């Protein structure tokens, strides 16, 4: 209860820096690419949809993957097994009850055995040293959303749409902490829907002025402009649902007024 | 595991099995929790994944320390600091004479500090009950078993089929609310506070509806003035009987004025106005707190 709101925000900001993946890891991965990773994340989106997983689960899985990929070399042929274990772990951390391991085996179209998934779960836990309670974009946004005046569910959904987009491309997004991407997302969602701007309430809470946000914003704006053409479309398809007020239908602002 | 000698089994449950053990090299006595691990079928239980990730984040005198995790092909062991019994067993051994007021007060105070620490680090415990509150011979008490604990960076959704304990369950959960909040942990501690004072469980229900009615029989059937929104909660029914709130001087006769007032604020119906752990700690009830030692 808001007696902790501040302390918790402050503690998330501390933890996001400890749970950060290495920004340059993809180049050191001899056998995988930004593009294979994007294909994997888009598939996890779809897994989340098929099994009705919460959004947080998806963001946590991606965190676990990028951290895992920051110290272990993986062959392109084992990359889905990494993702499957990550999603299984995120599920267990975050859902009431996780889909059964066997369901996870099926959503890979049976390319790995039950035992392979379990052994990878163990290896992921060891490499992450059981540190599974990472801050995500979803969490910061949820904190930022309390400060809307007034609350507008179009903004909320569109901001969650953009945060999710950011997961697909390590390409720029591994450069930014989750609280910064949430800030960008919130601003660009607010602006898109209403023409308003990153509110002074959040400037004071986060300590981020619009300006400090601008590098991430220009990325996210390009990301949003280019979304309909992007190789991976699963986030768009998901955010067409009425659940989400169709926000991924909305027209992105051709300029930001920066 | 080569350097631990099991000494004796001290408990078994939903967790796993807990052994008292000694480190053959340093002489330290620890509690070893062996996680029930099915290697060919479901992997690492969610209880061990939550307890470990969260307990490794939490360093506080009133939260059980996790020392180490031993994780090998077939086995997962959590190594905890040893504490010498649970509050449930101490309440049982002390029924008749009752735990002394000053020791009750101390335990409450320490438990509130532990909780305030959990809550300020976005962790909800959700299963406070005397069997999960551990004591030592020097007057300490500590929160344990974080198997059902959740991180609440994003709101925690309730579980249609709650495995959570009946007796210490908050009204807002029994009436079907969508989300947990920190308020449920305060409600639990309130029940435990009362239990220590009276030497019996406050609300010992045998089913969910009986659990609710027992609460209503002591606190009064709540309505929109006491709890705005109640009437539109998923399992509220306009047919609930109407009971009067009871005089706390009768619910918890041994308590003084400050005690009744704190208790009444931990057991507020509306989770929005239920006292927080951090505010409880500033209550005047704690002015004269000491740190007595238990007769174990
Ligand atoms: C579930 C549990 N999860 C943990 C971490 C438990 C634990 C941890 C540390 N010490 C003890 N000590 C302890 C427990 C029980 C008893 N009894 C006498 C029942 C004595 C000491 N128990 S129990």
């Amino acid at each position: 209860v808001p007696d902790y709101h501040e302390d918790i925000h402050t503690y998330l900001r501390e933890m996001e820096v400890k749970c950060k993946p290495k920004v340059g890891y993809m180049k050191k991965q001899p056998d995988i690419t930004n593009s294979m990773r994007a294909i994997l994340v888009d598939w996890l989106v779809e897994v989340g949809e098929e099994y009705k997983l919460q959004n947080e689960t998806l963001h946590l899985a991606v965190n676990y993957i990028d951290r895992f990929l920051s110290s272990m070399s993986v062959l392109r042929g084992k990359l889905q097994l990494v993702g499957t274990a990550a999603m299984l772990l995120a599920s267990k951390f975050e859902e009431i009850y996780p889909p059964e391991v066997a369901e996870f085996v099926y959503i890979t179209d049976d390319t790995y055995t039950k035992k392979q998934v379990l052994r990878m779960e163990h290896l992921v836990l060891k490499v992450l040293t059981f540190d599974l309670a990472a801050p995500t974009v979803n969490q910061f946004l949820t904190q930022y959303f309390l400060h809307q005046q007034p609350a507008n569910c179009k903004v909320e959904s569109l901001a969650m749409f953009l945060g999710e987009l950011s997961l697909i491309d390590a390409d720029p997004y591994l450069k930014y902490l989750p609280s910064v991407i949430a800030g960008a997302a919130f601003h660009l969602a607010l602006y898109t829907v209403t023409g308003q701007s990153w509110p002074e309430s959040l400037i004071r809470k986060t300590g981020y002025t619009l300006e400090s946000l601008k590098p991430c914003l220009m990325d996210l704006h390009q990301t949003y402009l280019k979304a309909p053409q992007h190789a991976q479309q699963s986030i768009r398809e998901k955010y067409k649902n009425s659940k989400y007020h169709g926000v991924s239908l909305l027209n992105p602002p051709e300029t930001l007024n920066l | 595991m080569e350097n631990f000698q099991k000494v004796e089994k001290i408990g078994e449950g939903t967790y796993g099995v807990v052994y008292k053990a000694r480190n053959k090299l340093t002489g330290e006595v620890v509690a070893l929790k062996k996680i029930r691990l099915d290697t060919e079928t479901e992997g690492v239980p969610s209880t061990a994944i939550r307890e470990i990730s969260l307990l490794k984040e939490l360093n506080h005198p009133n939260i059980v320390k996790l020392l180490d995790v031993i994780h090998t092909e077939n086995k997962l062991y959590l190594v905890f600091e040893f504490l010498h019994q649970d509050l449930k067993k101490f309440m049982d051994a002390s029924a008749l004479t009752g735990i002394p007021l000053p020791l009750i007060k101390s335990y409450l105070f320490q438990l509130l500090q532990g909780l305030a620490f959990c809550h300020s680090h976005r962790v909800l415990h959700r299963d406070l009950k005397p069997q999960n509150l551990l004591i030592n011979t020097e007057g300490a008490i500590k929160l344990a078993d974080f198997g059902l604990a959740r991180a609440f960076g994003v709101p925690v959704r309730t579980y249609t089929h709650e495995v959570v304990t009946l007796w210490y369950r908050a009204p807002e959960i029994l009436l079907g609310c969508k989300y947990y909040s920190t308020a449920v942990d305060i409600w639990s501690l309130g029940c435990i506070f009362a239990e220590m004072v009276t030497r019996r469980a406050l609300f010992p229900g045998d089913s969910e509806i009986d659990q609710l009615f027992r609460i209503f029989r002591t606190l009064g059937t709540p309505d929109e003035v006491v709890w705005p929104g109640v009437t539109s909660m998923p399992d509220y029914k306009p047919s609930f009987p109407k009971w009067a709130r009871q005089d706390f001087s009768k619910v918890v006769p041994p308590l003084d004025e400050d005690g009744r007032s704190l208790l009444s604020q931990m057991l507020h119906y509306d989770p929005n106005k239920r006292i927080s752990a951090k505010a409880a700690l500033a209550h005047p009830f704690f002015q004269d707190v000491t740190k007595p030692v238990p007769h174990l």
